[PDB]
């Protein structure tokens, strides 16, 4: 087969990666209280 | 308490996984050459 | 009893660390 | 038990399947018990008491004979059952009878035979057929056959 | 005639003989004669399992069920003095024979519904004066209906009535009240109502056909929960003779 | 109240003589001469409504008649139990050595 | 002196129903698999070095090439099996590994069974089967299985503890 | 709750199954 | 219900036919060399 | 612990006369009972009416007793029920019945003795072994 | 007593001397020593259900 | 076109195909698609089984209260005992889930299908040039499913006799086995476990011995495992200096050091042990078991002295006597 | 039925933990340039 030359590299900054986590975090934060309800 | 009983797997999935997405990532960044 | 492998592992790691990675050379064998 | 008195046509067992008669899967009346299994047993002794569907409860009530009550007592009391010792019996069985059935002992030793010459079989014919194409004794270092195949990968 | 051979297998031997659609005559009863009869059977056909309401009692129907075990269910063999009585009519009662078959039916949900087809001391009954049996002289009566499971009988967990543990032992410090029902084993006895109605007679033989309906209980295992109502529909074969 | 029938009725005559109109046929067997013959009529004949019922059934010879005289102390009766009588149980309840 | 050793365990113990057995078992029984399996695989993949039927004195004990075709091996497993190993360096470490594992683990099951915390029941189990009689798993006829070895067994097997079962207190299924 | 648990990690491991027979790392000769 | 019987029969043919036919078409012919 | 002639010493008839057997009897018994006996009443069971064993005690209550040389040898040549009150010779080995039941044929008057002596020394040696079953093994 | 070995263990009652006096049967069809047949009673003393 | 036919041949056999479907595999594919998804099926919803006969279902499915642990497919029924029961034998598929009729279409199609992958073991191995043989290591392993599966249960006169799909059912299989013919006491059984712990063992040793003679190639950080590459022409290991080592564990003699005869020993332990295993399930499936030594060994007078075989005997009474506690009727167990 | 409360995310956390662990490994190893 040919190497497909669709494809590019992805990327997470360590930046973006703390963003994400405190959204997770925070959302869990959130709605944890209603999940047990 | 009264509380339901998937609300810990709820909460616990509910941080784990998109945590761990994030987290495949950025390792997988952070580790290519140059 | 788990930790008991954990000396055997690491003490033959130690005196055996010469040999790690493998061996190499020679065929001496019977003949002191 | 129907000399003492039982009523062998209604005696309800444990399960609530039938102490001694029982049906089979087809309707016929056959004996109950774990021998439920063998209800495909046909033998000299046993065909005077068949009926046309199967055991027939009048002559069982009252055509049994003699010579037919102490053949089953005799081969009851002799069943393929024994040990490689010989001690005749279920495994926790006590020493004094010993004896092990002469169909078991063909029956095992024949199977054991038969077994081992399907593999005889299987030996010898994988060795004709590298032999015949000749290959049997390795593969030619020089033409390694794998090595012209492409890549499965 | 067919040999054992030429019925093993064929299902054929779960099946009580039939009368030609000829055989519509009458039989004569001497009332000064002793008869008995030879040889009932009884062939089911249908069983119908009488649904619970649910708690809103709207009245419930009997419904159809599929036979889950297989063709085991005939009576056969069944004998008896078919005793004449000084109003003329005529009483049947069983002695013995294979009087009683282990049924189960599955239903809409899944269910398995067991129970004890049987017709153990019948006590069928006729018409007053009835001189010669024609066709649909209808026989009407009682029979028992013991518990399905018989005393030794062993669940599960080891317990039983006449045999076994006495309690969960699996649960060794458990508040015993709420197991009481599992734990103390009952042997349920009750009655059933069958009928069987002629519809084709042959008084040459003396050998009578016909349709039967029983009602009954099924399996309430050794008292665990209760009994769901049984009808069961299908067809018969006796043998009158003077005996 | 829910109760084992059988566990009760060990706590009566049963349990303490042989049930002519309970027991199993087998627990004859440990009298003189009451087994094979006797113990098949005395079963077979249904059940009495006290023990010297047992001296009435029907064509027992006169000597059969002095045996049973002799072991009614042995003897008892209580209400027939179905748990117990079912089955046919009374021939064989599925019990050897 | 052993197989009662064995029988004990199952009637008191109930081991076979432990997680650590198992995988014990996977392990000496695994592992006798990987040794026929990579035994026959060698033996049929072999070069010819020699003109005889009798291949075996056809062997190099003085290394060079390797004497079977790993390359061959490889594509047969890897048609047949679907997978199939291709580095003898990792597939002889996999072979130490299977059955020093699997009896690692069942010694560690055992080491439990000392205290006598075993794997003896599954709760939800026991509970269903004491309110509904008509509840049957292969698992509860194995534990009725266990009462009668423990029951039948413990007088003569344990006879510092003078026991006296009565007849009629010996757990027994109909007939037998 | 328990029956799709057992059934969900079976599910998985037949996945597994697929990707490892069909999505290895071809295995590649000498070169290395 | 005697259809599913007849449908079975029918496959299993199929495929023992394939099988019996198939090492029949010289298969001893099929392999690296002496052929 | 040895069989003793002391163990050896059973009940000849009804009237409370003894009879002391022999280490070679015994043997003998024991041999000719394995020959024609065990197969159905191994261990003083009854394989094919577990209701009956040879119990002591049991032929003891038996009609008339058979818990002596000389009843267990009647036994073994007009063998009857429980009550003895039918004679079951066509079912049961027998002398009278050698025909049906050719182990029977050779056995003679001495041979009948010994496994009598044997049926009366073993509970003697084994004790409720030998009357109960599986229960006892 | 029950041992620790065992999961489940019989009630067997029994007197100073250790002879087998009372207990509670598996199959009653031949049971001599049920509680029943042997009139088993149970007294308290000290505690919750003392005298 | 060649001949489609001539074709279809050409593929079929086909080396080139990533997973070779053979002659053999035409028979096999099927059939174990066929056993394998009514298992499935089966293992999570089918309802309960009436295995023995008597009318009380034994319920092995997850969804009807079964764990993985507890869960198993039931053997049918034993009022059918080894008559052949498929769909088309049954007036509904309620009847034939009852009275266990997937069990049978999961062995036979199992069985079956595990067969020609033993034949297909040898066609590859045709194709391919190479010595065949491995299909007969398999053997093995197959003549046991086949012991435990068909041997035992035509012998024993009842498909629901045979080891159940599950499991806890397997244990059943064996604790009862072991009651009704004292396995642990047989000659064939003991070769068997001589041949799995030998195996265990000796794999441990291979194993060993060449992964500790290793030639150093990697770094002192380098997993030792890239020291090789797949198509080497030299070997990876010094099996001098292995058998250097173990003949001086033991003595000289005792050692291998020809690849060769290692292997074969290697191959051949457990084969041979495994194939007299499979041959003691096939035997006592006609009731010649284990020795039976109870009260063997008796005093000067008469009394009993009990060996370890006897304490072995009432733990197998225990066995025996609560085993299907509601389905003997009479005092011999003669099924 | 009758099971335990944590035996759900007991199997969760079991399988998804360790798994999640190799998949940050592998597809940081798989990025890696070269
Ligand atoms: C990778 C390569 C692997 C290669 C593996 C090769 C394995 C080869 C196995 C080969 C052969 C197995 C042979 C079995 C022979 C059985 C002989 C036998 O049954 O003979 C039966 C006789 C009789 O036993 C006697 O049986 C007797 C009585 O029966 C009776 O006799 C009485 C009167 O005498 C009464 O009449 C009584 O009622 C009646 O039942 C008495 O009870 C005696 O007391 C009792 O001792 O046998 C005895 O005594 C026997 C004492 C036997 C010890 C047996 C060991 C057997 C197998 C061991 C395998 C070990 C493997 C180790 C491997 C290690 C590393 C690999
Ligand atoms: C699959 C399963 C297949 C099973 C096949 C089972 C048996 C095949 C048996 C053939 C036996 C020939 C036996 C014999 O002649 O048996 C003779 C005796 C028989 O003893 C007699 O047994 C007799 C009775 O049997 C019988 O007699 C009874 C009445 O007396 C009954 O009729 C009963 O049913 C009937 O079978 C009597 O009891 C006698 O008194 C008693 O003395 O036993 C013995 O011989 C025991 C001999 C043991 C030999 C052990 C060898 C062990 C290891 C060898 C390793 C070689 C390794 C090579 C390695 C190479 C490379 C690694
Ligand atoms: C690829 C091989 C294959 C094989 C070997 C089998 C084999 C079997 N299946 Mg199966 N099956 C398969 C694929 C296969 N199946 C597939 C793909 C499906 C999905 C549809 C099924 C679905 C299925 C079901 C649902 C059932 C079976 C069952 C069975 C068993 C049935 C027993 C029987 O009566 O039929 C055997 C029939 C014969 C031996 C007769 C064939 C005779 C042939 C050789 C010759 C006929 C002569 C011909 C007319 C002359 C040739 C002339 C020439 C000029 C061409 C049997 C062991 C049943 C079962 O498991 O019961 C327990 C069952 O219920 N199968
Ligand atoms: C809905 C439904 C159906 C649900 C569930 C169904 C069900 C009942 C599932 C049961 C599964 C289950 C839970 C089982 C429990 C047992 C278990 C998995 C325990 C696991 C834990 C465990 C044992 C830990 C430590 C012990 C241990 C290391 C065991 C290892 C086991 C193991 C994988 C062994 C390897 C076996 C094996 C086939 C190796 C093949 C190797 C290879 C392909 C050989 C071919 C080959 C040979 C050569 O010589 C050469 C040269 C080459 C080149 C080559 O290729
Ligand atoms: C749960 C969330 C899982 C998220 C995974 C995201 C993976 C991104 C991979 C990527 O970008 O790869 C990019 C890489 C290669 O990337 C290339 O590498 C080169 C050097 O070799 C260079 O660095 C290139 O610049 C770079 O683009 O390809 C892959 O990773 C294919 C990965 C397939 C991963 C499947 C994971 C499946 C997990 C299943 C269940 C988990 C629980
Ligand atoms: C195995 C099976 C798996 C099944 C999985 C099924 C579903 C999985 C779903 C996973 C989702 C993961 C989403 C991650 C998104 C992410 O990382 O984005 C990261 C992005 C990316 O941002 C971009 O990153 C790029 C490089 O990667 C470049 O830097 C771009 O320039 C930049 O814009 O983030 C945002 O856009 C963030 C907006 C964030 C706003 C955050 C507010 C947070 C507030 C926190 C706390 C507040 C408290 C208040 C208290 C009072
Ligand atoms: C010709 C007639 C054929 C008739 C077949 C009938 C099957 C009936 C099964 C039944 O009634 O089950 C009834 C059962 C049991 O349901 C359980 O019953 C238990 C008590 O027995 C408890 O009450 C449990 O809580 C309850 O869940 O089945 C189900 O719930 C089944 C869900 C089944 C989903 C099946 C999918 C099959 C998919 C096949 C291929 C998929 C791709
Ligand atoms: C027809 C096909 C029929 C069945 C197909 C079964 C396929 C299983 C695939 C397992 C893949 C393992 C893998 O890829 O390993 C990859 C690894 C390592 O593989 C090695 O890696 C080395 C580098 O580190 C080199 O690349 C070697 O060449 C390479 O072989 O595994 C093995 O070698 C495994 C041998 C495994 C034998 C497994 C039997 C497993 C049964 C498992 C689960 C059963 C669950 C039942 C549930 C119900
Ligand atoms: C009643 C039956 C009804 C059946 C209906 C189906 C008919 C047949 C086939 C098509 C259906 C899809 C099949 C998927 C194929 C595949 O993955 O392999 C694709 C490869 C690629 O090659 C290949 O693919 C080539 C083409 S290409 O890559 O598609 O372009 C093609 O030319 C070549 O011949 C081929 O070998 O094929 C093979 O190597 C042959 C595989 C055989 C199948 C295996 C069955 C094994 C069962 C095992 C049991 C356990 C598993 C249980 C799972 C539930
Ligand atoms: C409770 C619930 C749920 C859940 C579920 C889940 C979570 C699932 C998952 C699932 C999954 C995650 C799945 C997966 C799957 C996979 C598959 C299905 C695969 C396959 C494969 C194959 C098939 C392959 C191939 C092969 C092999 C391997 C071998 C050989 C042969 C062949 C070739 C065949 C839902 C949501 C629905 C809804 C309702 C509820
Ligand atoms: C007791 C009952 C006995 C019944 C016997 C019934 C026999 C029925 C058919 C016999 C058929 C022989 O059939 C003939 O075999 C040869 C191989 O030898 C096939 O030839 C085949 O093999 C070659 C390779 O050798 C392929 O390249 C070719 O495409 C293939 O067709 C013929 O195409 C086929 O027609
Ligand atoms: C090559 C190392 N020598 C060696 N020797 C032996 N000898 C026995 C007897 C254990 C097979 N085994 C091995 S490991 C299969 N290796
Ligand atoms: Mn499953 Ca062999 Mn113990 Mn009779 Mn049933
Ligand atoms: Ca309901
Ligand atoms: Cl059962
Ligand atoms: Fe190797």
């Amino acid at each position: 087969m040919e190497p497909n030359p669709n494809r590019q590299p992805v990327e997470l900054n360590r930046t973006s990666l703390y963003l994400g986590l405190l959204l997770i975090l925070v959302l869990a934060l959130l709605f944890s209280s209603y999940f047990f309800n | 308490m009264e509380v339901n009983q998937l609300g810990l797997i709820a909460t616990a999935l509910f941080v784990l996984v998109p945590s761990v997405f994030l987290i495949i990532l950025y390792v997988q960044t952070e580790s290519q050459q140059k | 009893l788990l930790f008991f492998f954990g000396h055997i592992w690491h003490g033959a790691r130690t005196l055996f660390r010469d040999v790690f990675s493998g061996i190499d050379p020679e065929l001496s064998p019977e003949q002191v | 038990d129907q000399k003492l008195g039982a009523n062998v046509g209604s005696a309800q067992g444990p399960t609530g399947l039938g102490k001694y008669l029982m049906r089979s899967p087809t309707g016929e009346i056959i004996f109950g018990g774990e021998t439920m299994r063998f209800w495909d047993f046909r033998g000299p002794w046993l065909e005077p008491l068949r009926g046309p569907n199967g055991l027939d409860l009048n002559k069982i009530k009252n055509d049994i004979q003699p010579w037919q009550e102490r053949r089953a007592a005799e081969y009851m009391t002799h069943a393929p059952l024994g040990s490689l010792n010989s001690v005749g019996g279920v495994a926790t069985e006590i020493n004094s009878v010993n004896f092990v059935s002469p169909r078991s002992w063909l029956a095992t030793s024949h199977f054991v035979l038969a077994f081992f010459f399907l593999v005889g079989h299987l030996w010898h014919a994988g060795r004709a057929r590298a032999a015949a194409a000749g290959f049997e004794k390795g593969i030619d270092r020089e033409s390694e056959p794998v090595l012209s195949m492409p890549s499965l990968d | 005639t067919l040999t054992y051979d030429d019925i093993v297998g064929t299902g054929l031997a779960n099946k009580c003989p039939t009368l030609d659609d000829t055989a519509r005559g009458a039989y004569p009863i001497d009332s000064s004669q002793t008869y008995r009869i030879a040889r009932l059977c009884l062939q089911p056909t249908t069983f119908l399992v009488k649904e619970e309401p649910k708690n809103k009692r709207q009245e419930a129907e009997f419904v159809p069920t599929k036979l889950v075990t297989r063709e085991t269910t005939s009576l056969d063999q069944i004998q008896g003095e078919l005793k004449v009585n000084s109003d003329g009519s005529l009483t049947f009662v069983e002695e013995d024979g294979i009087d009683f078959q282990p049924v189960t039916v599955q239903m809409a949900g899944g269910e398995r519904i067991p129970l004890l087809f049987t017709v153990k001391n019948l006590v069928a009954s006729t018409q007053p004066n009835v001189t010669s049996i024609t066709t649909s002289t209808d026989f009407k009566g009682e029979f028992n209906v013991p518990s399905y499971r018989t005393a030794n009988f062993l669940d599960p967990k080891g317990r039983g009535l006449a045999s076994g543990y006495d309690s969960a032992i699996a649960l060794p410090q458990a508040k015993e009240e709420e197991l009481a029902r599992a734990n103390v084993k009952r042997f349920s006895l009750t009655k059933g109502q069958i009928s069987l109605n002629v519809a084709k007679v042959d008084g040459r033989t003396g050998e009578i056909a016909g349709t039967f309906e029983s009602e009954q209980l099924s399996d309430d295992d050794m008292g665990a929960h209760e009994p769901h109502e049984v009808k069961i529909q299908g067809v018969f074969y006796a043998s009158i003779e003077p005996a | 109240e829910l109760v084992n029938v059988v566990d009760e009725k060990l706590g009566t005559a049963y349990g303490e003589k042989i049930d002519l109109n309970n027991t199993n046929i087998a627990a004859f067997i440990q009298y003189r001469g009451l087994y094979p013959t006797l113990a098949k009529l005395i079963v077979k004949n249904a059940p009495y409504e006290s023990v010297e019922d047992v001296l009435n059934i029907p064509g027992l010879t006169e000597r059969q008649k002095q045996i049973l005289r002799e072991n009614l102390e042995h003897f008892t009766v209580t209400e027939v139990e179905t748990a117990l009588v079912e089955g046919g149980d009374r021939y064989n309840n599925g019990l050897y050595k | 002196a052993i197989f009662r050793f064995l029988l004990f365990f199952q009637g008191f113990h109930n081991w076979t129903l432990n997680p650590f057995h198992m995988m014990g078992v996977a392990g000496v029984l695994g592992g006798a698999l990987l040794c026929a399996i990579h035994g026959a695989t060698v033996e049929n993949t072999l070069f010819q070095d020699g003109e005889g039927a009798s291949t075996f004195r056809a062997f190099n004990p003085t290394q060079a090439e390797e004497t079977y075709s790993m390359v061959t091996a490889n594509r047969f497993w890897s048609q047949i099996f679907g997978i199939a190993f291709s580095n003898k360096r990792w597939l002889h470490f996999f072979m130490l590994f299977v059955p020093v594992t699997g009896l690692w683990m069942s010694a560690i099951g055992v080491v439990g069974l000392a205290l006598n915390l075993r794997s003896y029941d599954f709760i939800s189990q026991e509970i269903r089967a004491a309110e509904d009689p008509e509840f049957e798993t292969f698992y509860t006829k194995n534990l009725l299985l266990n009462e009668g070895i423990r029951a039948w067994m413990a007088p003569q097997d344990q006879p510092h503890e003078n026991f006296v079962f009565p007849e009629e207190v010996l757990p027994r299924g109909n007939a037998l | 709750m328990e029956t799709i648990t057992y059934v969900f990690i079976f599910a998985c491991i037949i996945a597994l199954f697929f990707f490892a027979i069909f999505f290895r790392e071809p295995p590649r000769i000498t070169k290395k | 219900m005697e259809t599913l019987k007849i449908t079975v029969y029918i496959v299993v043919t199929f495929f023992v036919l394939l099988f019996v036919f198939g090492f029949l078409s010289g298969d001893p012919a099929r392999n690296p060399k002496r052929k | 612990a040895e069989l003793t002639p002391e163990v050896l010493t059973v009940p000849l008839n009804s009237e409370g006369k003894t009879i002391t057997l022999t280490e070679k009897q015994y043997l003998e018994g024991k041999r000719l009972f394995q020959y024609a006996c065990a197969s159905c009443h191994v261990g003083g069971i009854t394989k094919t009416n577990p209701s009956l064993d040879l119990r002591t005690e049991t032929l003891a209550l038996a009609t008339p007793p058979r818990d002596n040389i000389e009843g267990l040898v009647d036994y073994m040549k007009n063998p009857t029920t429980y009550d003895g009150e039918q004679e079951i010779a066509e079912v049961h080995p027998s002398l009278r019945s050698a025909d049906i039941f050719p182990k029977m044929r050779n056995l003679t008057e001495k041979d009948l003795v010994a496994i009598a002596g044997h049926i009366l020394v073993e509970p003697k040696i084994l004790g409720d072994k030998w009357g109960g079953g599986k229960v006892y093994y | 007593r029950m041992p620790a070995f065992f999961e489940s263990f019989p009630v067997i009652l029994t007197d100073k001397n250790g002879v087998v006096k009372a207990d509670i049967p598996f199959r009653r069809a031949e049971s001599k020593y049920s509680f029943e047949q042997q009139g088993v009673t149970v007294s308290f003393y000290g505690g919750e259900l003392n005298g | 076109s060649a001949n489609l036919w001539e074709r279809f041949c050409n593929w079929v056999t086909s080396t080139d195909n990533r997973l070779y479907v053979g002659w053999f595999g035409v028979i096999m594919i099927p059939t174990l698609l066929a056993a394998t998804i009514c298992f499935v099926i089966a293992f999570i919803a089918a309802p309960p089984v009436d295995i023995d006969g008597i009318r009380e279902p034994v319920s092995g499915s997850l969804l009807y209260g079964n764990n993985i642990i507890t869960g198993a497919v039931v053997p049918s029924s034993n009022a059918i005992g080894l008559h052949f029961y498929p769909i088309w034998e049954a007036a509904s598929l309620d009847e034939w889930l009852y009275n266990g009729g997937p069990y049978q279409l999961i062995i036979f199609h199992f069985l079956l299908g595990a067969s020609c992958y033993m034949g297909r073991q040898w066609e590859l191995s045709y194709r391919l040039g190479m010595r065949p043989w491995i299909c007969v290591a398999y053997s093995a392993p197959l003549a046991s499913a086949f012991a435990v599966f068909l041997i035992y249960p035509i012998g024993q006169g009842s498909f629901s006799d045979g080891m159940p799909l599950g499991i806890s059912g397997t244990f059943n299989f064996m604790i009862v086995f072991q009651a009704e013919h004292n396995i642990l006491m047989h000659p064939f059984h003991q070769l068997g476990v001589a041949g799995v712990f030998g195996g265990a063992l000796f794999c441990a040793m291979h194993g060993s011995l060449v992964t500790s003679s290793l030639i150093r190639e990697t770094t002192e950080t380098e997993s030792a495992n890239y020291g090789y590459k797949f198509g080497q022409e030299e070997e990876t290991y010094n099996i001098v200096a292995a058998h250097g080592y173990f003949g001086r564990l033991i003595f000289q003699y005792a050692s291998f050091n020809n690849s060769r005869s290692l292997h074969f020993f290697l191959a051949a332990w457990p084969v041979v042990g495994v194939w007299f295993t499979a041959l003691g399930i096939s035997t006592m499936a006609f009731n010649l078991n284990g020795f039976n030594f109870n009260h063997s060994v008796i005093d000067a007078k008469g009394n009993v002295i009990n060996t370890w075989a006897d304490i072995i005997n009432r733990a197998n009474l225990g066995m025996e006597v609560m085993h299907e506690r509601n389905a003997h009727n009479f005092p011999l167990d003669l099924a």
